[PDB]
DNA sequence: TCAGGATGTATATATCTGACACGTGCCTGGAGACTAGGGAGTAATCCCCTTGGCGGTTAAAACGCGGGGGACAGCGCGTACGTGCGTTTAAGCGGTGCTAGAGCTGTCTACGACCAATTGAGCGGCCTCGGCACCGGGATTCTCGA
DNA sequence: TCGAGAATCCCGGTGCCGAGGCCGCTCAATTGGTCGTAGACAGCTCTAGCACCGCTTAAACGCACGTACGCG
């Protein structure tokens, strides 16, 4: 909420930075550094993220009903984080995207 | 008749050091000073109108030929003297 | 038809009328702004006081009440910025500032 | 007796003192007037004339030295040489 | 909210 | 020879004022041919200026115009 | 890493160990110290800092927001580095 | 063992190849990025033509390859072939850099 | 009223007039005398030729047919006298002069 | 419409080496050397007259400006050429 | 490391002058008032160029690592430079004496700005092809060792 | 002092895209008159600049010796 109405005022960065603290504060590493300076994974990586605390509704009753699930993103800390969400809740996954080669992509 | 800066420069030095006098050499060497400055500010000011495809030198290109020609805090309290007396000038 | 001088309407020790009439006679552009002479007589006095500032303290140093040349020599050279103004001056009588280099000084 | 370089330091210390030319006005003016006969025979001169002159030599001289000494104190000498000269002059691009 | 005293920092 | 006319003490005085210590030998006439270029410059504008102007006297204001000419300029003089 | 990249470094040293030995290859350097490196970003840097400050100058006075080519080459020329090809 | 060259055989290789070369020698989007970086410093949100980076790496370019002209010249000077920023800071000193 | 430009009436390559008008642009003066731009335009041909001469010839010496910013840069900086006159020049893409220090080489 | 001296440059090449080309890169250099000379010597010419406090520059100016500005023999040269340009000139 | 002494530097006291501060009369250059017109401000469009990020490859940057070559500290030799003293000589400072040229003023006119009528020189757009970049390959030399 | 592996130079085919040329279009360079005035020039002045010398004296020079720094 802060970093919405900061970074509104503050001032491509309207639409892109303002994207980036949607989907996940952290994926600005100053602001992650200041929140949490140890940068481990912390509760805070979840509480400082609406969308992940959906994830925290959502995958543990999800994974428990036998399903499965695909999702898509924005490169870079985006996806990074989530694989942290998964390990701090022991969901196990797999990544894919334009830097993996090949041979892994299948 | 030849004119210089001498009784401005002059008055300058009483505004400052109402005792200190100058010797006529120094004052030599503050007229030179003095129009050299002039020089530099007023060729850059003409070369900013030129590079602008503009004609008239206000006090925006002179503004802008002292930030291009003084260093540092030189230019910081010119300008800002600059902007005083303008401002003065045209208020009364 | 009370006259007041432009200087002494702007409040400055420099002749604004004159220079006003340089920037034309000196062709520098087509056109000169009426706060154009203004604004440039302000700048051409304040570096003059700040010289004559440091150029007094020099006298001082030195028990002078008068500036010569070397006074001003040594206000230019010890400042740094007017130093960088000035980087390609000669001036006349000035002479060097007292600088010994430690490896030809004794051990 | 004092040991060599006392006197030096004295001299130094003496020459930066003080503001005079040091080089003898009328060599100086000599040796103007012989390098002005090679560009126009006939010409006269201002003494200010000359005196701008021998000012300016002096400063470029003097000039030329303090960076003279800085190539050689460079190379760990204290003694002049001229191809310190001609390095400073290098440097500068006046070569 | 919280912790602002810190974020009015980072803000910068 | 009036450029033998730059005594080597003369030489020594300048070079003490820049804040040389010891000085070689070879530096007095290596200076003088330095100092004889130097003036061939300032000279020659100077002279082109006295020319342009059809004088025979070099004014003290055409050695300055050289001197500001050559990135030097010489305040005291006039200009 | 994996978990946080941490690749943020420095633009300073977006100037390479081995850019530098090749400008100073150009230059005619045979050996190269190792303090070298160090100051010649420092050296870069600054010279960057002038010429930049003088085309932005530039840039502000003619009201506009995109420093070009003339302005940069402006900005040289004013320092006495007058640049030739860009018009 | 392998073949190995003695040391400032393949230095000399490379002045002379980049002497006779033309092309620049810094990676042109390192070179953007330490650019943009120093504008901010003056006013923020400024943009660039392509072309006036390309103008500022001519001239950065020329400025450190002259530099390093004179730092090497320095360097044989005091007897030795392997700069030093003593020689750089020198270099500049004369120059009236700094 | 047959015209006849000035540069040929000058027997040069350059643009007569537009120097002219060129000299009245730049407020280089009040007045611009009607020989002014000739005796210009002429030595302005005069340099562009003695580059062009050298560039040519470097061209040759490289086997190629093309004048590129190489050949302008190895012809200024050869020609002594030239290289003065443009001591303060950078020439974009032009690279540097060839020169190994012999002190650097091997026995 | 952005005036250079392209042409110009380009038909004094064909006059010295009449089968060299030349590539737009080194014609853009060789604008820019035309540009720099032209302010070169007209400042110098601009300057020149107004040391004497002359209002008109004309070809003496131009002239100086060149003993002024160019080295050497080169200079000479340019001298030589400008006076025979102008000769030609006012003979017709 | 410390006291004596020779030199040098610095410091109070006259005293003396000429260079700076200041008063006065003149005069031209600056201020005031007024008018025109064109340069600059300002709004509205548009569209080309800039920016931010990603995908994917690959040359290049980074990194370790041995090892030889240069930097550098030390040390001896000797010669070139400083220092001092006696001697010369040329500079500095006063004269004379002449006139060449700088400078000022008054004419007077060729000559460059100004303006309008005219047209082809140069410029943008758009073909077109060979000069030069680029790869395949094979002779040639260039820097190491036995 | 002659061999061996690697860098380089030369030759030949490919081919492609930036230089060279053609062409229509306009606006800036001509031509032709005017007209005010900046500069050329004549003339007059007078002063600063040059040339030389007399005289004093402070610096320049030549010589000689020790030794400290340049150099290997």
């Amino acid at each position: 909420q802060q970093l919405y109405q900061q970074m509104l005022k503050h001032n491509n960065n309207k639409i892109m930075q303002l994207r980036k603290i949607c989907n996940h504060p952290f994926v600005f590493d100053e602001v992650e550094g200041v929140v949490n300076p140890s940068r481990g994974n912390s509760d805070l990586l979840f509480r400082v993220a609406g969308k992940f605390e959906l994830l925290d509704r959502v995958l543990p009753k999800f994974k428990a009903s036998g399903h499965r699930v695909l999702m898509f993103f924005q490169m870079t800390q985006v996806m990074d984080i989530m694989e942290d969400f998964l390990r701090m809740k022991d969901l196990k996954y797999m990544r894919l995207d334009g830097s993996t080669k090949t041979e892994e992509r299948t | 008749r030849k004119e210089s800066y001498a009784i401005y420069v002059y008055k300058v030095l009483k505004q400052v050091h109402p005792d200190t006098g100058i010797s006529s050499k120094a004052m030599s060497i503050m007229n030179s000073f003095v129009n050299d400055v002039f020089e530099r500010i007023a060729g850059e000011a003409s070369r900013l109108a030129h590079y602008n495809k503009r004609s008239t030198i206000t006090s925006r290109e002179i503004q802008t030929a002292v930030r291009l020609l003084l260093p540092g805090e030189l230019a910081k309290h010119a300008v800002s003297e600059g902007t005083k007396a303008v401002t003065k000038y045209t208020s009364a | 038809a009370k006259a007041k001088t432009r200087s002494s309407r702007a409040g400055l020790q420099f002749p604004v009328g004159r220079v006003h009439r340089l920037l034309r006679k000196g062709n520098y552009a087509e056109r000169v702004g009426a706060g154009a002479p203004v604004y440039l007589a302000a700048v051409l006095e304040y570096l003059t006081a700040e010289i004559l500032e440091l150029a007094g303290n020099a006298a001082r140093d030195n028990k002078k009440t008068r500036i010569i040349p070397r006074h001003l020599q040594l206000a230019v050279r010890n400042d740094e910025e007017l130093n960088k103004l000035l980087g390609r001056v000669t001036i006349a009588q000035g002479g060097v500032l007292p600088n010994i280099q430690s490896v030809l000084l004794p051990k | 007796r004092y040991r060599p370089g006392t006197v030096a330091l004295r001299e130094i210390r003496r020459y930066q003192k003080s503001t005079e030319l040091l080089i003898r006005k009328l060599p100086f003016q000599r040796l103007v007037r012989e390098i002005a006969q090679d560009f126009k025979t006939d010409l006269r001169f201002q003494s200010s004339a000359v005196m701008a002159l021998q000012e300016a030599s002096e400063a470029y001289l003097v000039g030329l030295f303090e960076d003279t000494n800085l190539c050689g104190i460079h190379a760990k000498r204290v003694t002049i040489m001229p191809k310190d000269i001609q390095l400073a002059r290098r440097i500068r691009g006046e070569r | 909210k919280e912790d602002s005293e810190p974020l009015g920092r980072i803000r910068q | 020879d009036n450029i033998q006319g730059i005594t080597k003490p003369a030489i020594r005085r300048l070079a003490r004022r820049g804040g040389v210590k010891r000085i070689s030998g070879l530096i007095y006439e290596e200076t003088r041919g330095v100092l004889k270029v130097f003036l061939e410059n300032v000279i020659r504008d100077a002279v082109t200026y006295t020319e342009h102007a059809k004088r025979k006297t070099v004014t003290a204001m055409d050695v300055v115009y050289a001197l500001k000419r050559q990135g030097r300029t010489l305040y005291g003089f006039g200009g």
